[PDB]
RNA sequence: GAUGGGGAAGCUCCGUUUCAAAGGCCUGAUUUUAUGCAGGCCACCAUCGAAAGGGAAUCCGGUUAAGAUUCCGGAACCUGGAUAUGGAUUCUUCACGGUAACGUAACUGAAUGUGGAGACGUCGGCGCGAGCCCUGGGAGGAGUUAUCUUUUCUUCUUAAC
RNA sequence: GCUUGUGACGGCCCGUGAAAAUCCACAGGAAGGAAUAGUUUUCAUGCCAGGUCGUACUGAUAACCGCAGCAGGUCUCCAAG
RNA sequence: UCUAAGGGUCGGGUACGAUCAACUUAGAACUGGUACGGACAAGGGGAAUCUGACUGUCUAAUUAAAACAUAGCAUUGCGAUGGUCAGAAAGUGAUGUUGACGCAAU
């Protein structure tokens, strides 16, 4: 239902108590107008609504996938 | 480019229901469709709709008048007997 | 023979009125202390088209005197009332047009519509687009006021009486021929279903006083007694004459 | 084949032609069309000062 | 080509059965209902639509914060403000001049 | 003469504040970098000061007379001269062309004007200006 | 079409707010206790009558021998009920801002009053959206190929929220 | 372009083209409310619940009505080149 | 098989150029066993007499008409304690949410 941007925000968005699952997802894309990229977006599904916020930057995916709490089940792919 | 030499607006009655008929009806349309001065805010923006409602475009004032048209004969000379009678009980 | 037209009528099956998008029944304000013994003022706030009658309504505004609250009333819009107009309604009101008075307090020459026949019977007489009644005099002992009604009769009613200054707007619609079936059509579908009339005369006898015969005739007198009865009555009743009248007719 | 021909002007002649010439293109269409161009090229003309807005107003009604 | 069912009971053209044509992830044609188009509320003066106000059905103005439902200023979601500046002006006057009836009436009593 | 000067009262007409009673506290009559019309900087009351009678006493009292001032630019064209006057001497000083700008210089310059304000009510002074005009 | 009524030998007929002592909500007063009295209201007078009128809220994909806006999967929303956490608000108690139209994540509001929505004919041309139709490139598959055709057909989709 | 939706306008009337449930808002200011800390669930998030009956198929030159698997009759939506 | 006419989009200091997308209409050649709205589709026309003005209506299942209706014209009744009509009766009912520019009857 919702998208998310501020990474801060969705940090927060993953210890909100009622959140049991996540699931990350990976995509092939293509970066302007020349060469792809991979887009990969992070799925949080909250009691009433499933927030996703994609982070368009290889780099910043992966330093951000190890902050995920560990008492958390995410869904690889 | 006039386009009828007589019937008017009642030229879409075409032939039906006889002269006498059309030069009658004809007169009390063109009384009931044309746009009348305003009393109040003074432009001409009155028109009907509902025999006896006469309303006006902007100011959106609307006065109770004759069927096909703003003021008829009668209400006007009543209007001055009222004047007249009121003159009375003033002086 | 059968029962003939105008004695169905009377149960109302097919014939009563359509009602259904009328503004509403249109009335005088009860008849109160604030009227009269005083005045009181409201302002029309609307004035409307009500089907199946040929003069506008005014929905006319007033205040509550006993509860705090509008009460709106419907009068008979009078020609030249306007929107946002304020009438003035009592005993001691001003005459104008608009304004709702006991004929007592007006003087002989003053026209008034929706008068009332007895006081506070919230109204009865000229209340047909373009009609009115005329004040002829008053005998302010037994105190009453005489009036010319629109079909020429004059009446003598209470002082008390109320009318409503002016004539009642939307004249003249007679003026107007209907020029075809379907106006006059669409003219009793708001109505009442008496629309078109049959005539006796091409009906059969089973069905009609008129009814029969081997030429379209009526065969005696269409000139009927008040004392006929139910089912005899179908002509010209009680007519003290007849024939194209000439002559000026204007009651003396 | 048949359309291309078309655009290319033929199977026009008047044996081809059944509608009469309003239902194939109605008259209105027409000027609606062309007072539309003549209107809005005095607007340019004129929101250019290439024209006045007087000698506009006067086209505006003689268009 | 492809061609469309009603998706209830109803088999009528009325006004609460409206139909819009869709094209759906599944790559064919399906309706779907149209709810009836909501109108924007009115003032109680003039009877504009009056602005700020959002345009919803009856019962959806109870899902909606007040804030779509009324404009700041006093007789907010109710009067046009052109209309509230109307009767401002006039209810200032008319208690003014109020007051100049009670002081010239007043002298009237003193000298008569 | 000019009747937009620093002793006039005026009704908003126009804005949040439509029907309240202010005072000019010093007019700009023409013109300005922002602003560019004639207007005034008025000192008005946003909750006027409810009724009172006997039934009210001891610190009740004290709640009904409780005002809530307010600040404002206006243009002219928004405000309704009044034939009543205020005197501006206490809040002269507070409202300035910088008062506006930096919302905390805004609240100060409030809470003069309200207790300039509540102590003017007290003591009966200018009474139709603590009253609302209703429409 | 019941009801206080009024007719009628009577089956029943009339009347529908009508000549009637016509009823119930918000809370307080209880800390013998469970709910009497305390105010103030409101005087609306049955009810039945629409599977085309009015009307709270759901979508796509998948699945069956036969059910699907009902099942499965995913994603929503409405109504009622409870409620805590964050934010907002207040020492000027019940928000600020914009000249203004107005703004915004909030932003106390009983009685009573009022305003809007619900909520409305028909036809005409003009404007725009949607789906369809037409069509260029390219990426695939299929058809024709004695000869001719960079060709003929088809796939290229995106729901509510 | 076609079907449809919709807007701003215009023609028409002695025709001027339902009702109620229901929802909201405003005017009002009754009252209840903070500094040793009160008010706020029309802002966000969060918890629970959502009963009863219909739901198959035909809708017609064979699933209805015409004694019938009758050339009759029987309301409507989608609509390609 | 040709010709001409009819449009859109841009930059111009305070006369034009440039590209893109449309069947419509008229005129000209050539051409054929003179054919060509080539199937489909698609009004017979004229002069009068009788009669109803017109559009509309009816005898389902032998009569669609010149009959009924209609606008138009004229007549009648009636101011409510009423006119016309309903009911066995009634604290009953239709016209009537009405009032003579109205209702009712011919
Ligand atoms: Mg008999
Ligand atoms: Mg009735
Ligand atoms: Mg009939
Ligand atoms: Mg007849
Ligand atoms: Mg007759
Ligand atoms: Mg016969
Ligand atoms: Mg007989
Ligand atoms: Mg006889
Ligand atoms: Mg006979
Ligand atoms: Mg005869
Ligand atoms: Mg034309
Ligand atoms: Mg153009
Ligand atoms: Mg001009
Ligand atoms: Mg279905
Ligand atoms: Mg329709
Ligand atoms: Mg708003
Ligand atoms: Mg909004
Ligand atoms: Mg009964
Ligand atoms: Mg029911
Ligand atoms: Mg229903
Ligand atoms: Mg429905
Ligand atoms: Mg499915
Ligand atoms: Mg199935
Ligand atoms: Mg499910
Ligand atoms: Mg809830
Ligand atoms: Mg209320
Ligand atoms: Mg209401
Ligand atoms: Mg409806
Ligand atoms: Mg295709
Ligand atoms: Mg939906
Ligand atoms: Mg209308
Ligand atoms: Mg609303
Ligand atoms: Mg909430
Ligand atoms: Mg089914
Ligand atoms: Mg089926
Ligand atoms: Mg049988
Ligand atoms: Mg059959
Ligand atoms: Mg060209
Ligand atoms: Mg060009
Ligand atoms: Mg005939
Ligand atoms: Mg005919
Ligand atoms: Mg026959
Ligand atoms: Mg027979
Ligand atoms: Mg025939
Ligand atoms: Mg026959
Ligand atoms: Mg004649
Ligand atoms: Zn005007």
């Amino acid at each position: 239902a919702r998208e998310i941007t501020d990474i801060k925000q969705f940090l927060e968005l993953t210890r909100r108590a009622d959140v049991k699952t996540a699931t990350v997802k990976i995509n092939k894309k293509l970066n302007k107008a020349g060469k792809p990229f991979r887009q990969t977006k992070f799925k949080v599904r909250g009691s009433s609504s499933l927030y996703t916020l994609v982070i368009n930057d290889a780099g910043k995916a992966k330093k951000l996938i190890q902050s995920l709490p560990p008492t958390l089940k995410v869904n690889r792919l | 480019a006039k386009r009828t030499k007589k019937v008017g607006i009642t030229g879409k009655y075409g032939v039906r229901y006889g002269s006498s008929l059309r030069r009658q009806v004809k007169k009390l349309e063109i009384q009931q469709h044309a746009r009348y001065d305003c009393s109040f805010c003074g432009k001409k923006t009155v028109k009907r709709g509902a025999a006896g409602i006469w309303t006006c475009s902007c100011c959106k004032k609307t006065v109770a008048g004759g069927a096909y048209t703003v003021s008829t004969a009668a209400a006007a000379t009543v209007r001055s007997t009222i004047r007249r009678l009121r003159e009375m009980v003033e002086a | 023979g059968r029962v003939i037209r105008n004695q169905r009528k009377g149960a109302g099956s097919i014939f009563t009125s359509h009602t259904r998008l009328r503004q509403g029944a249109a009335k005088l304000r009860t008849l109160d202390y604030a009227e009269r013994h005083g005045y009181i003022r409201g302002i029309v706030k609307q004035i409307v088209h009500d089907s199946g009658r040929g003069a506008p309504l005014a929905k006319v505004v007033f205040r509550d005197p006993y509860k705090y609250r509008l009460r709106e009333e419907i009068f008979i819009a009078n020609e030249g009332v306007h929107t946002g107009q304020f009438i003035y309604a009592g005993k001691k009101a001003s005459l104008n047009v608009g304004n709702v008075l006991p004929l007592g307090s007006v003087p002989e020459g003053t026209i008034v519509s929706n008068v009332e026949e007895k006081p506070g019977d919230r109204g009865a007489l000229a209340r047909a687009s373009g009609n009115y009644v005329i004040i002829i005099g008053h005998n302010p002992d037994e105190n009453k006021t005489r009036v010319r009604l629109p079909s020429g009769a004059k009446k003598v009613i209470s002082s008390d009486a109320r009318g409503v200054i002016g004539v009642i707007a939307g004249g003249g619609r007679v003026d107007k021929p209907l020029l075809k079936a379907g106006r006059a059509f669409h003219k009793y579908r708001l109505k009442r279903n008496s629309w078109p009339k049959t005539r006796g005369v091409a009906m059969n006898p089973v069905d009609h006083p008129h009814g029969g015969g081997n030429h379209q005739h009526i065969g005696k007198a269409s000139t009927i007694s008040r004392g006929a009865v139910s089912g005899q009555k179908a002509g010209l009743i009680a007519a003290r004459r007849t024939g194209l009248l000439r002559g000026s007719q204007k009651t003396q | 084949a048949h359309a291309q021909s078309k655009r290319e002007g033929r199977h026009s002649g008047y044996g081809k032609r059944k509608g009469t010439r309003e239902a194939r293109l109605p008259s209105q269409v027409v000027w609606i069309r062309r007072l539309r161009v003549l209107r809005r090229l005095l607007a340019k003309y004129r929101d250019a000062g290439k024209i006045d807005k007087h000698l506009y107003h006067v086209l505006y009604k003689e268009s | 080509a492809q061609r469309v069912t009603f998706r209830r009971r109803n088999p009528y053209n009325t006004r609460s059965n409206k139909i819009k044509v869709v094209k759906t992830p599944g790559g064919i044609l399906r309706a779907q209902h149209v709810k009836k188009l909501a109108t924007r509320p009115k003032c109680g003066d003039c009877g504009s639509a009056l602005q700020g106000i959002s345009t919803l059905r009856p019962r959806q103005y109870a899902t909606v914060s007040k804030t779509h439902k009324t404009v700041s200023r006093a007789y907010g979601g109710s009067r046009c403000a052109n209309c509230v500046k109307e009767r401002i002006i006039r209810a200032f006057l008319i208690e003014e001049q109020k007051i100049v009836k009670k002081v010239v009436k007043e002298q009237t009593e003193a000298a008569k | 003469a000019k009747f937009l000067k620093a002793g006039k009262v005026a009704v908003v007409v126009r804005g949040r504040y439509a029907g309240k009673k202010v005072v000019i506290v010093k007019p700009h009559d023409e013109g300005s970098k922002s602003h560019p019309f004639g207007h005034a900087l008025v000192a008005g009351i946003e909750r006027y000061p409810l009724k009172v009678t006997k039934k009210h006493g001891a610190k009740k009292v004290a709640k009904r007379t409780k005002i809530k001032p307010f600040i404002k630019v206006v243009n002219y064209n928004h405000l309704l001269p009044t034939r009543y006057t205020l005197d501006v001497e206490a809040f002269k000083s507070v409202v300035s062309t910088e008062t506006f700008e930096q919302p905390s210089q805004r609240e100060e310059a409030k809470k003069v004007v309200k207790k300039a304000f509540e102590e003017r009510h007290q003591a009966g002074k200018n009474q139709w200006f603590f009253s609302k005009l209703r429409f």
